[PDB]
């Protein structure tokens, strides 16, 4: 932060920092290339992974550099302008979350990107050290929520209908469509087991139906189903909680 | 309008007052305008 032994100083967090700032601003302006496209081209996808992986080494830099409670370096990122790139960073999350849940395709570029949000969650828990009761940096960071209030919605309704899933499939009532233990449920039974629920309203019927793919058979397997979704929830959005 | 010889001609900022309504980005302002 502060060399002061020699005569000139350069604040290397801060230059951190606005290298966040610059890759954030230019995955932002990838998704928004790509945000029309409904389908992801194997190259994006793989400049998508490349700018991921930057991206966590810098919140990993920044996360070492303000844990054990070094007061200086987070009061430096408080003051910085570390809060504009977390509001993108939570507006890329929020809509590429619902974007790429519905292609089988991009599976594994999702795994990437909320590893990616947990590091970043993980760098506002090490900013969030030391903080007393009513603490400056605690109001910080809920006026940076207001400020990205509706990517933080999308996000928690993201980890809720990606949760309650595993209760629902594990629900007895979801076993008397499927009494046999093949799994191998049909699409119109896994529908009025939406409904059955009640908790899944029908924009979530849709939506889960949308991004669950099944045979010619229409005939999806819950199993495979939920392991490729529900673990990853359980996860990542411990962190947010 | 002047704004300079305020004090011997009074200006008239009542038409010069803007309000800034949206600031948008290019890619979504254009996406916008595409829609």
């Amino acid at each position: 932060r502060t060399q002061t032994g020699n005569n000139t100083t350069v604040n290397i967090i801060i230059s951190t920092v606005d290298y966040l700032l610059r890759v954030q601003e230019s995955i932002s302006d990838f998704y928004w290339y790509y945000s029309g496209k409904d389908v992801i081209d194997e190259q994006g996808q793989r400049n998508f992974s490349k700018a991921i992986q930057v991206a966590k080494q810098v919140f990993n830099t920044l996360t070492e550099y303000i844990q054990g409670p070094c007061t200086g370096n987070q009061q430096s990122l408080a003051h910085s302008r570390l809060w504009d790139a977390v509001v993108g960073f939570l507006h890329v999350f929020a809509h590429m979350q619902m974007k790429l849940s519905q292609d089988s395709s991009q599976i594994e570029l999702l795994k990437e990107l909320m590893d990616l949000q947990k590091d970043m969650v993980v760098m506002l828990l090490s900013m969030l050290e030391g903080n007393v009761v009513n603490g400056t940096i605690g109001k910080q960071m809920v006026d940076m929520l207001v400020e990205s209030s509706n990517n933080v919605e999308m996000i928690l309704k993201f980890f809720d209908m990606f949760l309650k899933l595993k209760d629902l499939t594990s629900s007895d009532t979801f076993k008397e469509y499927d009494p046999d233990g093949k799994g191998v449920i049909s699409k119109r039974d896994f529908h009025k087991a939406m409904e059955s629920h009640k908790h899944y309203t029908q924009s979530e019927t849709e939506f889960l139906l949308s991004c669950a793919e099944t045979d010619e058979n229409e005939t999806l397997d819950y199993e495979e189903f939920v392991k490729r979704f529900h673990e990853p929830a359980k996860d990542i959005g411990f962190n947010v909680a | 309008e002047s704004t300079s010889n305020s004090k011997n001609v009074p200006p008239d900022l009542s038409i010069c007052t803007f309000v800034l309504e949206q600031s948008l980005s290019v890619r979504a302002l254009q996406e916008m305008l595409a829609n």
